C-alpha cells in the first residue's frame, strides 16, 4: 500500500523528470526511510536532499527507481525501499521487493519461470521446428 | 601492370570469399557464441560480455563483405576503363608505364580523366556533362553520409532524441501537435543497413557519373 | 517482450539477479546444484534486454540466456 | 609620442600624494592584516607599491593632458 | 561499352554476395544436421576451420606481396 | 606559515625491479597476461594515475615528475633543432640572401636513392626544405653565426638533463606533500609574476639589448660577419647609442618617469617593417615590456602568508545571483581537489590560445622574412590550428572524466554545476536546433549554388554577381580597424595589420601582406565554420552533461567514463559513454579544422599571396578564383582540390617525391582505419578462432591467448589511423603545393 | 649488471625494437654495399 501523503525529498526540479507518458501510460514510485537528512544524486540528474523519515519520489521508469534504490543501498545503507507502479486510473501495483524478500535471497512460495531442464547446447535446430509451433527448447 | 591488377583482383575475390564463407560456416555457432542458430540469421550482438560481441551474426558478415565487393568491382572496372581509355586514345603505353605503381593510377587515370567531368558546370558556363558533374558530387555526398551510420552508433542518437522529445513536449504552440509513434533512434542492424545503402548508392553513382562523363568528354 | 531462460547448468551464485537493473530475475529453491537454488525470470515484461545477467553468469556457456523479441515501451527503456 | 616631463618637484609632489593616499586607503580597505595599530611592513610595502603604480599612472596622464 | 561492362559487373558482384548470404540463411534456417549425417554439407561444417584458415592465409599472402610490389614500385 | 614547503624524503626507492614487472602500477594488471587484451590494457591505463590509487598526494607527485619528464623531452627536441640548424643547415647563406635561399636543416643519407630528397635549396646547399620557421626566429633573436646555434644546442641539452634530474629528484628523493600542491593562490602569484612576468621582462631585455641593434644592422645591409658580437652591444654604450641615441641618457628616464625619451627603441609604429615584411622589433619590445609590467602586477593579486591579497574562494562565493542559486560556490574545492577539472580548463584554454596564435601569426607576421616564406606561414598556421583543435577536444574529454569520477553531488548542491546538469535537456535541445539551423542555412547555400550553376541559372545563385550575402559586420570592423590609426589609436603610425585594409607590403617582389577582402564566399565559409564549431560543441557538451546518467541509462556513472555500451537492450545503447562522445567529437573537430585550413590555403593563395610586378599589380598564385569558385562544392572540388593537387601527384622523380609517397601512404592509412571503424569485434574474434585452430593444428598456439581488440580499442584504433591518414594527406598536399608554387 | 635491468631489457617491446633495428641495419648495409639487386646474379 502506497501512502500518497509521504513527503518528498527537497529537490529544486530539473528537465530530466517525467514526461506526459507518466500521466498517460504509467508512472513509478519509490519510497524509503532515512535516518537523517542527506544529499543523494537523482537518477534523472541533479542533487536532492532526502529528509529524515519517509521519502516518496516519482519517476518515469522502473530502472530509474531501481538505480536510485541501488544508490541508497550502497551509499547510505538503506534497504527498506519499496517500488510501486501507478496507473492513470489510480491503481497502484506493488513491484519491488515483490514478496517482501529481495530477489537475490530464496523465499518460500516462489515458483520457477522460464527454467529449462537441459543445458543450452541441447536446443533444437531451427529446421526441426520450422512450419511447426514447437519451441526451440524442446 | 595487367599482372599486378589481376593479382590484386585475386586478392579481392579471395578476401570477399573469406568473409562470406566465414559468415556462412559460423552462422550456426562459434566458440564465442555456440548457440547462434537460436538467435537467427540477423541480430545486433550478444552484448558486451565475453569480451564484446559486435557484428557477430552472419548478416554482419554480409554487411562486411559488401564493402569488399564494392572494392573488387571498383578495382575491376577501374582496370577495364583505364586500359580501354588508353587503348582508344592510341596511348596504350601510358597504361603500360603508369599502371605498375599506385601514383600512376591516381594521377593518369583518376586525376587526368576527371577534368571534363568537373567542368560540366563552372563559373564560366555549363554544358551537357553538368548532370554527371552534379551526380558525381551527389555520389561523393551520399557515400559520406553513409559513414555517419557506420561510425556513430546508437546510444548517442537515442539521448539526443530524448532531449528533442523533451523540447517538443515543453514548447508552446507545438505541444498541441503530438506524434502517434514515439521517436526512437534507428536500431543497430537498421543503422548498419542504412549506412550500407547510402555508402553503396554513393559508390555506384560516383563511378557511373565518372565513367560516363569521362568517356563522353574524351571521345564523344 | 524479451524472453529470458535459465538452463539447468545454473550453480545458484545469484550474480545474474544482483546484476539485473530491472528486477526481472529471482532465486527459487532447487535441488540440481550444490547451492540449492536456481535463477528464474517471472518478470520478463520489465526486461530491457541489457544482458547484464549474461555478463554476470560464471558458467561456461551461459545458464541465463536473453532472446530479444517484441519491443514494448518498457523493453525499449522509453521514459516518454 | 605623448609628452613626458623631466623630474621636478611637481613629479615628487604627485608621487608623494599618491603614496600617502594609497597608504590611507590600504589602512581602510585591507581586510586581513589607534588607526595605525597592526600596521606592518607587508601592508606598507603593498600600499607604497600601489602608490608608485597610481603615481606613475597619474604623472604620465597629467603629462599627456598638459597639466604636467 | 564502358557503361555496359561496369553495369553487368556490378550486378555480378551483387548476385555473388546474395548467393553466399542466402547460403548462410540456409545454414541458419533450413540445415538439419540429423538429415545430413556424414554428408558433403556436414563435412564442410566439420572442416570449416581449415577452410577459413586457408582462405585467411591465401588472402594475407596475396595482400602482403601484391601491396608490397605496388609500394616497392611507387 | 599557511603557505609553506612540506616534503617527504626518499618516498620511493630508485630500483630496476618494477622495470621488470610490467603492469606493477595496477592490481588488475600485476597478475600478468592471460590474453593479449592485457597487453593493450597495459599501455592504455598506465598514465591514468587516479585509477591506480586513491591517494591524491601520490597522484600529484607522479603528475609533477611526469611534467618534468615532458619538459626534458621538449628541451631535448629544442636542442636538436638548434644543433641540426648549426651543423646540417644553410642558415648562414640564408642570412646573406633571405629572399632567394630556401631554409633547409635536414640532410638525408644516400641509401636506396633517397638522396634525391636532398633538393637544391640554394646557398650552395642540398637538403630537405624545412618549414618550421626556425631560421626566422634565429634571425629575430640576433643569431648571426652557427657557433651561437651550437651554444644554444648545448644550453638545450643541459636544460634537458636538469629537467630529467629534477623529475627523478622530486619524485624519488624529495617528493612534495599534498599541502604543497594545494596552494592555488601562491602558484598563480608565482606563475603570473615570475614565469610570465619575469620571462617577458627578460625577453624584452634581450630584444632591446641584443635583437634590436643586430636586426637594425641587418636591415641596413651590413653583412652578418661584420656585425658586432652581442656582448659588444652590451658593454659599448656608444655603439648602442649610434643606433638608438636615447641609450646615451641611460636609465635615468626610466626611474624619473620621463619615458618618452625611450621613444626611439620603444615604439608604437604598427604595420610591418618594409625591408623584412615582419613586425617592427621596437613594437615587440614595448609589447613584451608592457606585458611584463601587467603580468607582474597581476601576480600580486592573490593572498599568501602575509595578510594582503584576494582569496579566490571568497571571490567565487561572492558572485551569485537570482538566476543561479548558490552561484560559484564549491568550485574552489573542485579545482583544488580534482586534477581532471584543471586539465579540462587548461587544455581548453591552451587550444583556444593555439588557434589565436595561428590567426594572429598569419595576419601580423612577427619574424623578419617570414611573411614571404609562404611554406612556413601555411605550415605554422595549419600546425597550430591542429594543436588547438586537439587540445580543445581534450579539455572536453577530461571534463567528462571529472564528471564521471571526481564529481560529488553532496558538495555540489544547487551551485552552477548542479543547475547546468538540471537543465542539460534544454541546453542540448537548443544547441541541437541551432546546429540544424546552421547546417541548413550554411551548407544548403552551397547545395543551392551547386544546383543553380548546374541548372544554368547563374542569376539565382548566392554570389557577388547574383543575390548577395554581404558580410557587412566584418567589412565594417575592417573599415574601423583601417580608420583606427590617428583616430581611435592616435599614437599608432600604421594599422595593426594590413589584412584589414591599407597598402600592399611586398618584400622581394612577393606580397608580405595585403588587404583581405570579404565577400559572399567569405560569408558562407565563416558561417560554415560557425556550424562546425557549434556541432563539435554539441557532441562534446552532450557527452559531458550526460556522462553520469540519462533517461536511457540512469546509472551511467557506475559504468565509468569509458565503457563500450550497456548491451543491445533499450533498443541499443551503443557508444553511450562520454568517451564515445569524445570519439565522435574528434571526427567533427577534424572536419572543422580541415575546412578552416582549406579556407586559409585557398584564400591566401587566391587573394593575398603572389608576385608584385611593374605598375604595382599583384599576380596572385591562383589568380583570384576564390570569389566565383568558393561558392560551390564543385568549385572547391575542381579549383582547390583538383587544381592544387597537381604538385603532389607530379612530384615523383623530384625532391618533393617524399610528399607524394606520404600522400599515398596517408590515403592508405585513412582507408585502413575504416576497417576498424565500420566493423565489430565478434567477427574478428571468430576469425581469430579459426586462425587459432590453424596454429593449434601445428602445436604453435601461444600461451597468451589472442583476442580481438576491445570495442573501445576498435573505436580508438580506427579514430587514430583515421586522424593520422587525413591529417597526413592534408600535410603532404599543403607542403608539396606551397613549396612548389610559393 | 643488475638482473632486474637485464630482465627489463628482455621484455618484448625492447627486444622487438632492438631486433627489428638490427634487421633493418642488415638490410641497409647490404643495400649500401650491394645496391640495386633486382635479381639473383646467375
Ligand atoms: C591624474 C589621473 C590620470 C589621468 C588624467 C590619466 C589620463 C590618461 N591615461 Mg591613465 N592612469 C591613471 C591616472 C590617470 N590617467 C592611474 C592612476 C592609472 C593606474 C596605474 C592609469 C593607467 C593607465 C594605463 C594603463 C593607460 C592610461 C592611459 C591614459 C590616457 C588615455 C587615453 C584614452 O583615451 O584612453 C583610451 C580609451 C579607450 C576607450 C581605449 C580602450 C582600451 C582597451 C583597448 C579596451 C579594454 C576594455 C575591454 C574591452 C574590457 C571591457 C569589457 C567589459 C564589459 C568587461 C589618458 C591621457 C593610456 C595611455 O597612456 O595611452 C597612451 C594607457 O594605456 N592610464
Ligand atoms: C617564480 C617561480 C616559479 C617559476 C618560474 C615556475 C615555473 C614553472 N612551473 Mg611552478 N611553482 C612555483 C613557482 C614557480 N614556477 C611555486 C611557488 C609552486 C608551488 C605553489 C609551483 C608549483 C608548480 C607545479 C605543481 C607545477 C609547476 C610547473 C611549472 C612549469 C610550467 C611549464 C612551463 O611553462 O615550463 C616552461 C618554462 C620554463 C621557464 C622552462 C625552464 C624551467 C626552469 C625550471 C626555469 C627556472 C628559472 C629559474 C628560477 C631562474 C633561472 C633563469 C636565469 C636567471 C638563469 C614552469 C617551469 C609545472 C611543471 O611543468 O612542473 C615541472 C607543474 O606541474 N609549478
Ligand atoms: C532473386 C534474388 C533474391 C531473392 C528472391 C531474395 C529474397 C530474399 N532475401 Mg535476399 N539478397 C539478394 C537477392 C535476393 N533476395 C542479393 C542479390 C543480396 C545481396 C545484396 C541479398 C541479400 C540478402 C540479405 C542480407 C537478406 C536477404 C533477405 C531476403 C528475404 C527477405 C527480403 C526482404 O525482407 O526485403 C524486403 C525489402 C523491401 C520490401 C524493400 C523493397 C527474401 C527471402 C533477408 C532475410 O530475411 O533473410 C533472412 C536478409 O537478411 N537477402
Ligand atoms: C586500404 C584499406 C584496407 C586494408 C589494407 C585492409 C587490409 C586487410 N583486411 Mg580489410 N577492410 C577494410 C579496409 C582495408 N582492409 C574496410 C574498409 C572494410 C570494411 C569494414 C574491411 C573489412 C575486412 C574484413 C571483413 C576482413 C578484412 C581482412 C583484411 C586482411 C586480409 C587482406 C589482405 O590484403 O591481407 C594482407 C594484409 C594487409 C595488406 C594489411 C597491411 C599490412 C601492412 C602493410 C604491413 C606493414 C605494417 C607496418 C610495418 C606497421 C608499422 C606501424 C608502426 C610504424 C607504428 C588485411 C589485414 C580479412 C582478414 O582478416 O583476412 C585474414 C577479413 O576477414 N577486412
Ligand atoms: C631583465 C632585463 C634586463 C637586463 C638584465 C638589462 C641589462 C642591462 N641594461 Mg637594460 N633595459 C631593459 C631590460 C634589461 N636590461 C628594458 C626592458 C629596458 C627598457 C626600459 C632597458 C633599458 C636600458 C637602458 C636605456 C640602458 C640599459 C642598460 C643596461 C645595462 C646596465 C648598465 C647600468 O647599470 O647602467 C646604468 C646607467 C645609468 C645612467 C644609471 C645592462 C646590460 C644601460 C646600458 O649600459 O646600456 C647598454 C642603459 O643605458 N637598459
Ligand atoms: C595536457 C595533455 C594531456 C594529458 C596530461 C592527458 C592525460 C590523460 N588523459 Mg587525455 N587527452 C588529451 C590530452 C591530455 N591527456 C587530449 C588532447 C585528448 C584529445 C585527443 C585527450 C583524450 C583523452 C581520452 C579520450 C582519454 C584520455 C585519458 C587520459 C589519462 C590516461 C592516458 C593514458 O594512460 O594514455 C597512455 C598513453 C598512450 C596510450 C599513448 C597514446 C598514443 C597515441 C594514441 C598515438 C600517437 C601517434 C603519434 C602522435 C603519431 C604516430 C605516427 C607514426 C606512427 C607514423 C590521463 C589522465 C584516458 C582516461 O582513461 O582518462 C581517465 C581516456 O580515456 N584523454
Ligand atoms: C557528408 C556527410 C554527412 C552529413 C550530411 C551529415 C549530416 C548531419 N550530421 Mg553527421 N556525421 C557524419 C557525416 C555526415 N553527417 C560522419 C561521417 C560522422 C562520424 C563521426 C557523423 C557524426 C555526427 C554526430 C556525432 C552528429 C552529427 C550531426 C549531424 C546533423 C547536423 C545538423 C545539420 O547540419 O542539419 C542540416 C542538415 C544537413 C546539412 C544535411 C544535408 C541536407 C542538405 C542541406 C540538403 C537538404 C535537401 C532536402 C532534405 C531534400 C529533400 C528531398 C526529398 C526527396 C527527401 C546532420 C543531420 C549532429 C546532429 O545530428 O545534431 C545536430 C551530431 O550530433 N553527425
Ligand atoms: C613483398 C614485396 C616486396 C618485394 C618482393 C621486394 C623485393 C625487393 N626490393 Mg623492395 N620494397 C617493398 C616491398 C618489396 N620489395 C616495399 C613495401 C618498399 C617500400 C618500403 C620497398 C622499397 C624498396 C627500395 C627502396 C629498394 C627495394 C629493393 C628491393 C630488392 C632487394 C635487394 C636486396 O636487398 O638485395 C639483397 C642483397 C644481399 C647481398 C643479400 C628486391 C628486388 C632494393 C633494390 O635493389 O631494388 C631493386 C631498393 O633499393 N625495395
Ligand atoms: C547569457 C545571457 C545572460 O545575460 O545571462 C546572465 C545571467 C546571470 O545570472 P545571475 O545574475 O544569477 O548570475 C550571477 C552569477 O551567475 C554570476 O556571478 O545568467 C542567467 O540568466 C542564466 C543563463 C541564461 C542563459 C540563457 C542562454
Ligand atoms: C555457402 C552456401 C551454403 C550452402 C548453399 C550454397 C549456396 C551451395 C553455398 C554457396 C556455395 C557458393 C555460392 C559457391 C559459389 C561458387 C563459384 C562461383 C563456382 C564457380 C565455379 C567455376 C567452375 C568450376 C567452371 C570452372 C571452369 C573450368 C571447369 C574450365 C576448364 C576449361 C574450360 C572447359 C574451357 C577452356 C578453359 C579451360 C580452363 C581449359
Ligand atoms: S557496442 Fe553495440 S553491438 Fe557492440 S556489444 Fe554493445 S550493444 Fe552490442
Ligand atoms: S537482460 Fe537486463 S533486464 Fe533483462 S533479465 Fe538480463 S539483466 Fe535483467
Ligand atoms: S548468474 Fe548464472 S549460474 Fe549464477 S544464478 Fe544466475 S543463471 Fe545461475
Amino acid at each position: 500500500t502506497l501512502n500518497l501523503q509521504i513527503p518528498s525529498p527537497t529537490f529544486e526540479g530539473s528537465t530530466g523528470g517525467w514526461l506526459r507518458a507518466a500521466e498517460v501510460e504509467e508512472k513509478y514510485a519509490i519510497t524509503w526511510t532515512s535516518p537523517k537528512e542527506q544529499v543523494f544524486e537523482m537518477p534523472t540528474g541533479g542533487a536532492a536532499i532526502m529528509r529524515q523519515g519517509e521519502n516518496l519520489l516519482y519517476l518515469a521508469r522502473k530502472e530509474q527507481c531501481l538505480a536510485l534504490a541501488t544508490q541508497v543501498k550502497n551509499s547510505f545503507k538503506i534497504t527498506d525501499y519499496k517500488v510501486y507502479r501507478i496507473f492513470p486510473s489510480g491503481e497502484v501495483q506493488y513491484l519491488h521487493p515483490k514478496d517482501g524478500v529481495f530477489p537475490e535471497k530464496v523465499n518460500a512460495g516462489r515458483v520457477g519461470v522460464g527454467n529449462v531442464s537441459h543445458s543450452i547446447g541441447k536446443n533444437l535446430n531451427p529446421a526441426q521446428i520450422k512450419f511447426t509451433s514447437k519451441s526451440f527448447n524442446g | 601492370g595487367d599482372f599486378l591488377i589481376h593479382h590484386a583482383i585475386a586478392l579481392a575475390l579471395h578476401t570477399t570469399t573469406l568473409i562470406l564463407v566465414k559468415g556462412a560456416l559460423d552462422a550456426r555457432g562459434s566458440k564465442l557464441m555456440p548457440d547462434k542458430k537460436d538467435f537467427g540469421y540477423s541480430f545486433p550482438c550478444d552484448g558486451p560480455g565475453r569480451g564484446g560481441t559486435c557484428d557477430i551474426s552472419a548478416w554482419d558478415a554480409f554487411y562486411l563483405s559488401m564493402f569488399w565487393m564494392l572494392n573488387t568491382i571498383g578495382w575491376v572496372t577501374f582496370y577495364w576503363h583505364w586500359k580501354h581509355v588508353t587503348i582508344w586514345q592510341g596511348n596504350a603505353g601510358q597504361f603500360n608505364e603508369s599502371s605498375t605503381y599506385i601514383m600512376g593510377w591516381l594521377r593518369d587515370y583518376l586525376w587526368l580523366n576527371s577534368s571534363p567531368l568537373i567542368n560540366g558546370y563552372n563559373p564560366f558556363g555549363m554544358n551537357s556533362l553538368s548532370v554527371w558533374s552534379w551526380m558525381f558530387l551527389f555520389g561523393h555526398l551520399i557515400w559520406a553520409t553513409g559513414f555517419m551510420f557506420l561510425i556513430s552508433w546508437r546510444g548517442y542518437w537515442q539521448e539526443l532524441i530524448e532531449t528533442l522529445v523533451w523540447a517538443h513536449e515543453r514548447t508552446p504552440l507545438a505541444n498541441l501537435v503530438r506524434w502517434k509513434d514515439k521517436p526512437v533512434a534507428l536500431s543497430i542492424v537498421q543503422a548498419r543497413l542504412v549506412g550500407l545503402i547510402h555508402f553503396t548508392a554513393g559508390y555506384i553513382f560516383t563511378y557511373a557519373a565518372f565513367v560516363i562523363a569521362s568517356t563522353t568528354g574524351k571521345f564523344g | 517482450s524479451h524472453s529470458v531462460k535459465v538452463y539447468d547448468t545454473c550453480i545458484g551464485c545469484t550474480q545474474c539477479v544482483r546484476a539485473c537493473p530491472c528486477d526481472v530475475l529471482e532465486m527459487v529453491s532447487w535441488d540440481g546444484c550444490k547451492a540449492g537454488q536456481i535463477a528464474s525470470a517471472p518478470r520478463t515484461e520489465d526486461c530491457i534486454g541489457c544482458k547484464r545477467c549474461e555478463t554476470a553468469c560464471p558458467t561456461d556457456f551461459l545458464s541465463v540466456r536473453v532472446y530479444l523479441g517484441g519491443e514494448t515501451t518498457r523493453s525499449m527503456g522509453l521514459a516518454y | 609620442v605623448p609628452q613626458t616631463v623631466a623630474w621636478s618637484a611637481k613629479t615628487g609632489a604627485v608621487m608623494v600624494l599618491s603614496n600617502i593616499l594609497c597608504i590611507v586607503a590600504g589602512r581602510y580597505v585591507i581586510q586581513v592584516k589607534g588607526s595605525f595599530a597592526g600596521f606592518g611592513l607587508p601592508e606598507l610595502l603593498a600600499s607604497t607599491s600601489l602608490g608608485h603604480i597610481v603615481g606613475s599612472g597619474a604623472i604620465l596622464g597629467l603629462s599627456y593632458v598638459g597639466v604636467l | 561499352q564502358s557503361a555496359l561492362y561496369t553495369h553487368h559487373q556490378y550486378i555480378a558482384g551483387f548476385l555473388m554476395v546474395g548467393a553466399f548470404a542466402h547460403g548462410a540463411i540456409f545454414f541458419v534456417r533450413d540445415y538439419d544436421p540429423e538429415q545430413n549425417k556424414n554428408n558433403v554439407l556436414a563435412r564442410i561444417l566439420d572442416h570449416k576451420e581449415a577452410i577459413i584458415s586457408h582462405l585467411s592465409w591465401v588472402s594475407l599472402f596475396l595482400g602482403f606481396h601484391t601491396l608490397g610490389i605496388y609500394v616497392h614500385n611507387d | 606559515k599557511k603557505v609553506s614547503i612540506t616534503v617527504d624524503r626518499d618516498p620511493v626507492a630508485t630500483s630496476f625491479e618494477k622495470w621488470a614487472q610490467p603492469g606493477h602500477f595496477s592490481r588488475t594488471l600485476a597478475k600478468g597476461p592471460k590474453t593479449t587484451t592485457w597487453i593493450w590494457n597495459l599501455h592504455a591505463d598506465v598514465h591514468d594515475f587516479d585509477s591506480h590509487t586513491n591517494s591524491l598526494e601520490d597522484i600529484s607527485r607522479k603528475i609533477f615528475s611526469a611534467h618534468f619528464g615532458q619538459l626534458s623531452i621538449i628541451f631535448l627536441w629544442l636542442s636538436g633543432m638548434y644543433f641540426h640548424g648549426a651543423r646540417f643547415s644553410n642558415y648562414s647563406a640564408w642570412l646573406s640572401n633571405p629572399t632567394a635561399v630556401k631554409p633547409s636543416a635536414q640532410v638525408v643519407w644516400p641509401i636506396v636513392g633517397q638522396e634525391i630528397l636532398n633538393g637544391d635549396v640554394g646557398g650552395g646547399f642540398q637538403g630537405v626544405q624545412v618549414t618550421s620557421g626556425f631560421f626566422q626566429i634565429w634571425r629575430a633573436s640576433g643569431i648571426t653565426s652557427e657557433v651561437e646555434l651550437y651554444w644554444c644546442a648545448l644550453a638545450g641539452l643541459l636544460m634537458s638533463g636538469l629537467m630529467i634530474f629534477a623529475g627523478w629528484f622530486h619524485y624519488h628523493k624529495a617528493a612534495p606533500k599534498l599541502e604543497w600542491f594545494q596552494n592555488a593562490e601562491s602558484m598563480l602569484n608565482h606563475h603570473l609574476s615570475g614565469l610570465l612576468g619575469l620571462g617577458c621582462l627578460s625577453w624584452a631585455g634581450h630584444q632591446i639589448h641584443i635583437s634590436l641593434p643586430v636586426n637594425k644592422l641587418l636591415d641596413a645591409g651590413v653583412a652578418p660577419q661584420e656585425i658586432p658580437l652581442p656582448h659588444e652591444f652590451l658593454v659599448n654604450r656608444d655603439l648602442m647609442a649610434q643606433l638608438y641615441p636615447s641609450f646615451s641618457k641611460g636609465l635615468v628616464p626610466f626611474f624619473t618617469l620621463n619615458w618618452s625619451e625611450y621613444s626611439d627603441f620603444l615604439t608604437f609604429k604598427g604595420g610591418l617593417n618594409p625591408v623584412t615584411g615582419g613586425l617592427w622589433l621596437s613594437d615587440t619590445a614595448h609589447h613584451h615590456l608592457a606585458l611584463a609590467v601587467l603580468f607582474i602586477v597581476a601576480g600580486h593579486m592573490y593572498r599568501t602568508n602575509w595578510g594582503i591579497g584576494h582569496s579566490m574562494k571568497e571571490i567565487l562565493e561572492a558572485h551569485k545571483g537570482p538566476f543561479t542559486g548558490e552561484g560559484h560556490k564549491g568550485l574552489y574545492e573542485i579545482l583544488t581537489t580534482s586534477w581532471h577539472a584543471q586539465l579540462a580548463i587548461n587544455l581548453a584554454m591552451m587550444g583556444s590560445v593555439s588557434i589565436i596564435v595561428a590567426h594572429h601569426m598569419y595576419a601580423m607576421p612577427p619574424y623578419p622574412y617570414i611573411a614571404t616564406d609562404y611554406p612556413t606561414q601555411l605550415s605554422i598556421f595549419t600546425h597550430h590550428m591542429w594543436i588547438g583543435g586537439f587540445c580543445v577536444v581534450g579539455g572536453a574529454a577530461h571534463a567528462g572524466i571529472f564528471m564521471v569520477r571526481d564529481y560529488n553531488p553532496a558538495q555540489n548542491y544547487n551551485n552552477l554545476l548542479d543547475r547546468v546538469i538540471r537543465h542539460r535537456d534544454a541546453i542540448i535541445s537548443h544547441l541541437n536546433w541551432i546546429c540544424i539551423f546552421l547546417g541548413f542555412h550554411s551548407f544548403g547555400l552551397y547545395i543551392h549554388n551547386d544546383t543553380m550553376r548546374a541548372l544554368g541559372r547563374t542569376q539565382d545563385m548566392f554570389s557577388d554577381t547574383a543575390i548577395q550575402l554581404k558580410p557587412v559586420f566584418a567589412q565594417w570592423v575592417q573599415s574601423i580597424h583601417t580608420l583606427a590609426p590617428g583616430n581611435t589609436t592616435p599614437n599608432a603610425l600604421a594599422t595593426a595589420s594590413y589584412a584589414f585594409g591599407g597598402d600592399v607590403v611586398a618584400v622581394g617582389n612577393k606580397v608580405a601582406m595585403m588587404p583581405i577582402s570579404l565577400g559572399t564566399a567569405d560569408f558562407m565559409v565563416h558561417h560554415i565554420h560557425a556550424f562546425t564549431i557549434h556541432v563539435t560543441v554539441l557532441i562534446l557538451l552532450k557527452g559531458v552533461l550526460f556522462s553520469r546518467n540519462s533517461r536511457l541509462i540512469p546509472d551511467k556513472a557506475n559504468l565509468g567514463f569509458r565503457f563500450p555500451c550497456d548491451g543491445p537492450g533499450r533498443g541499443g545503447t551503443c557508444q553511450s559513454s562520454a568517451w564515445d562522445s569524445v570519439f565522435l567529437g574528434l571526427f567533427w573537430m577534424y572536419n572543422c579544422i580541415s575546412v578552416v585550413i582549406f579556407h586559409f590555403s585557398w584564400k591566401m593563395q587566391s587573394d593575398v599571396w603572389g608576385t608584385v610586378q611593374a605598375d604595382g599589380t599583384v599576380t596572385h598564385i591562383t589568380g583570384g578564383n576564390f570569389a566565383q569558385s568558393a561558392i560551390t562544392i564543385n568549385g572547391w572540388l575542381r579549383d582547390f582540390l583538383w587544381a592544387q593537387a597537381s604538385q603532389v601527384i607530379q612530384s615523383y622523380g623530384s625532391a618533393l617525391s617524399a610528399y607524394g609517397l606520404i600522400f599515398l601512404g596517408a590515403h592508405f592509412i585513412w582507408a585502413f582505419s575504416l576497417m576498424f571503424l565500420f566493423s565489430g569485434r565478434g567477427y574478428w574474434q571468430e576469425l581469430i578462432e579459426s586462425i587459432v585452430w590453424a596454429h593449434n593444428k601445428l602445436n604453435v598456439a601461444p600461451a597468451i591467448q589472442p583476442r580481438a581488440l576491445s570495442i573501445t580499442q576498435g573505436r580508438a584504433v580506427g579514430l587514430a589511423h583515421y586522424l593520422l591518414g587525413g591529417i597526413g594527406t592534408t600535410w603532404a598536399f599543403f607542403l608539396a603545393r606551397i613549396i612548389s608554387v610559393g | 649488471m643488475d638482473s632486474n635491468f637485464l630482465k627489463y631489457l628482455s621484455t618484448a617491446p625492447v627486444l622487438f625494437t632492438v631486433w627489428l633495428s638490427f634487421t633493418a641495419s642488415f638490410i641497409i648495409e647490404a643495400n649500401r654495399f650491394f645496391p640495386d639487386m633486382l635479381y639473383f646474379p646467375m
